[PDB]
């Protein structure tokens, strides 16, 4: 089920079909270990604002942007 | 007196051809159109054009006053009719003969003669033009039809008098048949074709459909302008045509030439014409009609004739006598194509669509007639033709080639089309022949054909797979070109985009009503299944009806598809009555 | 040997026009392209596409190595002359011979004969053609010039007599200028073509020119497929042809066609190809060419004929001999229009850039073939030709009808373009005549058309690879994500 | 895995480029 590379319009021979894998796996390019970052809320830009005491924004902006996971 | 400003009473490509027949001859041309066809090709082609209104044919371009007094505000001294809606209407090439308006057509009384089988009948028989064994009379009874079977036995085929369009034609086997043929013919004959007269002939197991152009001036000077084959019939409709006729004798192509200018002069008929026999497999020519329209077909006798088939009508309008004394040389051989908004994978069923692109075929010996465009829409008020490819070569060989060719140029997208079933029959044996006959018959789309085409998907997304973003782009390799489809988020190596966090891939779900085997919901509201109008309605509220059973037609692309109750109860509200336009989903009735 | 793949070393009409013919005749077709049109209609029919890089064809096709490396690459069998390019290099020509593969054309030492205007006065002469008052051999000096043109006498041109491609001419009602532009003769050819050999002869002013085209077997079997007429040009240079030559006397087409085998046979010349002549004001024929190539406008005279003459040179080149004797009869008429993208009311000035609608079109007995579809672009390196509009019917006056129509239906955007031109002249008295005789000439476009035209108002990332046994160029787009 | 016109065709690459 998986989304492969497709040729529309001519046949390459082997040497030219490796030729164009192998460079488009060298642009390959990226991180080479794609994972989930570590959290670090320390002076997230929520806990920065002014919010009056009664604000709603007390829950669905400063507390979901902490609790959320 | 002589055209000068002529109205085509008519849609599409055939409005398109006889627009530039009309400005070729020096003749001011007027369209007209109904409300779902404002902007198509042919309207903005005319030098003027006006609105009939109306959503269906019968609220438009049926109207006979509505053409007549589009012709009196245009001023249009000539009227036109092309092909269907009034083409073969008597009564309207009557009211506008009373009008005083130049009918581009045959006699009022011509059309009247031809238009019923059984005088059709006498007068090729008058002619003795040939024919296939059958009751030269109208039979009575089922016991009747019997008397028949007693003398040339079977296969038996019936008609209706009055039958056509492929539906009232049928074949019995045996005699305890009949009963059922006869109390459902001829309740259909009455019914929906107004008249219980049958009659009775010899079938063709695997005839072919030879046909032959017709040209009469006023003075019954008659030509034969060429022939075609045309045997590849979806149905009794054609698809696929070509001329001259392949693979006949010299002696049945002189005894059709010879027998359609006899007809024509023991009709009386003048004008542009063609008359339609069946080949049979004893080789015997069976005349079955002489049609007053201008034929779909003529396009591809002009590309072997080299004259222009509808000018002469025109000419002949005019009155004056034929320019040209003399049959001409068929030169070459040329196919023709119908371009259709038909599924053949479907099995061959009309969709509507959009035309969101329309690549027709150019060069060499290629010639594209069309009502639509890209942009063009295509609703269910009209029949499925959206084109003709026209092809011609040295041989049947060459324009064989020429075909194949052309079919593989050819792309249209946004709705599906019969060119993956011409792109196979223009390379199968069974239509390539052997030089000597063809395999190819009257019934062998629907039976002998191996299918191959796929349902038509559209660009639907199907499978999971077919659900991720793609790039399409060009990479060149040791100097080739390679046009590549590069997934969006594929992984190779390290590369970013490899994945993506909470995003999953799942196969979607059709744009359908529930489950794929869920075809209708366990409410009691019947609802229309297409976009159509309704042309019949079988039920009144409190009747009675068990799952099954009819409650009404719907007319769709002239398609009638009968809609019918999912349960038992009674239809306890009724929405609609006949002739009235109806959307998908509408709510016909509802059962309780 | 044989023919199954076949490159066409070319761009533009001819180039679809061949790919067509190959694919028609079941023959793989192999494309090759320069970086303005890697992504041109031809790009797009072919089989297969090669890139030559560069802008122009002097960086292009004009360098041998690369259209023959192309052609080992694509395993082709066969090469095919288009116009213009390489279509006339016999020395192309035997290279691709030396290389095995089918030149689909003439031998190589009768391209060299016939390509030379100097031997073909002496082709003329073992012909024994009718022949035009003037030099038949090239002059030498200034004073050769001044000696001969006291004797040949007024009204003089002074064409250069090789390359000369409708361009290198002058004409002279008055000879006081003709030492300048005898030196100017000898030193442009010289400067632009390295032969500095010229002819002058008497400037012919009013006449029509006329071909006639044959079909001509490796094994000198030769047969004339038409005739036409080209006189209507601006400057030397066309905008629509006629097929066949209308009006021509019976003489005329007779001692033309016995002509046209004589000169092919006596040439030995096999392919297909015009033989081309000049009839003057008074109607008598001299000789004036033959081109070595098919002529561009040959699809009206195969859709005349009935002789499909791409696919007859395809089978000429094949070694098939030649299954036509008898010269067809062309059968009603036919028009050629060619559209380029000059302005017709600035002197046909070219406008390159983008063309951006393009709706041509189609029905009874008309047909479009374009190097054009909507969107494509224009440079000024390349021949301003858009596309060809051909139309044909059962009369000459039937197809004027028709062309007076489809020249209206035809809508072009984006760019300055000659259409108007084919409006005004298919609908021009001057031009639809007595139906007999009619007014125009070689220069009526020019000096009797009262013209009432209104004016107008990142490259590649290349990565080079080596891979086993090869070393291959790879050419990325301007970026990718992947 | 990559497909050229309806083949299915196998490539194998070192895990190694980045």
């Amino acid at each position: 089920h998986e989304a492969h590379i497709k040729v529309l319009r001519g046949e390459p021979t082997p040497e030219e079909m490796a030729a164009l894998m192998a460079v488009l796996a060298s642009a390959g390019g990226g991180p080479a270990e794609p994972v989930k970052k570590e959290r670090n809320m320390w002076g997230h830009p929520v806990d920065k604002l002014r919010y009056s005491v009664f604000s709603w924004q007390r829950v669905t902006l400063l507390e979901r942007t902490h609790m959320r996971r | 007196s002589k055209i000068s400003k002529v109205l085509v009473a008519n849609r599409g490509e055939i409005a398109v051809r006889v627009i530039r027949a009309a400005k070729d001859a020096g003749l001011a041309s007027v369209a007209v159109y109904a409300e779902p066809d404002a902007d198509a090709p042919h309207v903005r082609l005319a030098d003027e054009a006006f609105a009939l209104g109306g959503q269906t044919s019968a609220e438009s371009y049926l109207v006979f006053e509505k053409i007549l007094d589009a012709a009196e505000k245009s001023g249009a001294n000539a009227i036109h009719p092309g092909y269907g809606f009034l083409s073969e209407n008597a009564d309207f090439a009557q009211a506008v003969i009373d009008a005083g308006l130049i009918w581009i057509g045959p006699s009022p009384q011509s059309i009247r003669d031809l238009g019923d089988k059984v005088t059709a009948r006498h007068i090729a028989a008058r002619a003795k033009a040939p024919l296939v064994p059958g009751t030269p009379d109208p039979v009575k009874d089922a016991d009747e039809v019997v008397a028949f079977a007693k003398e040339h036995g079977v296969p038996v085929a019936i008609k209706a008098a009055f039958g056509g369009g492929g539906r009232g034609m049928k074949v019995a086997r045996t005699l305890e048949e009949i009963p059922e043929l006869f109390e459902s013919a001829t309740r259909e004959a009455i019914a929906a074709f107004g008249r219980g007269e049958c009659f009775v002939e010899r079938y063709l197991d695997k005839p072919r459909h030879v046909e032959a152009q017709v040209i009469a001036d006023q003075h019954g000077n008659v030509v034969v302008a060429g022939t075609r084959d045309c045997s590849l019939q979806r149905r009794f409709q054609k698809l696929v045509e070509e001329a001259p006729a392949p693979f006949l004798t010299d002696a049945q192509r002189k005894e059709i030439h010879e027998s359609a200018k006899r007809i024509c002069k023991e009709a009386g008929y003048y004008g542009a014409g063609t008359v339609e026999y069946l080949v049979g497999q004893d080789g015997l020519i069976s005349f079955l009609e002489v049609n007053t329209r201008l034929q779909v077909e003529h396009p591809v006798t002009e590309e072997t004739s080299g004259i222009d088939l509808v000018r002469q009508q025109f000419k002949i309008a005019n009155g004056e006598p034929l320019d040209i004394t003399e049959d001409p040389t068929p030169r070459g051989h040329s196919f023709e194509f119908r371009i259709n908004g038909e599924d053949a994978g479907r099995g061959f069923l009309p969709a509507p669509g959009p035309v969101t692109k329309f690549v027709a075929p150019t060069g060499p010996g290629v010639r594209m007639d069309s009502g639509v465009e890209t942009g063009s829409v295509i609703g269910g008020q009209f029949d499925s033709m959206l084109a003709k490819l026209i092809v011609t070569g040295a041989t049947r060989e060459e324009a064989l080639e020429r075909s194949r060719r052309a079919l593989a140029e050819f792309t249209v997208e946004g709705l599906a089309t019969v060119i993956p079933f011409h792109r196979a029959v223009v390379s199968d044996p069974a239509f390539i022949g052997d030089g000597e006959k063809f395999d190819v018959h009257t019934r062998w789309i629907e039976t002998e054909w191996n299918n191959t085409v796929e349902p038509f998907t559209g660009g639907d997304p199907i499978e999971e797979e077919d659900t991720v973003p793609r790039q399409t782009v060009v990479v060149e390799v040791g100097g080739r070109r390679l046009e590549v489809s590069l997934p969006g988020d594929l992984a190779i190596g390290g590369g970013g985009g490899a994945a993506a966090p909470g995003v999953v891939r799942k196969k979607p779900k059709p744009r359908k009503r529930g489950g794929g085997g869920a075809k209708a919901a366990s409410g009691d509201a019947v609802t229309a299944p297409m976009q159509g109008t309704v042309v019949k309605v079988a039920v009144e509220e409190g009747q009675e009806v068990s799952a099954g059973d009819l409650v009404v037609v719907l007319e769709a692309m002239k398609m009638e598809n009968p809609v019918t109750a999912h349960k038992d109860g009674t239809i306890t509200g009724l929405a609609v009555e006949a002739g009235a336009a109806i959307t998908q989903g509408t709510v016909i009735a509802e059962i309780k």
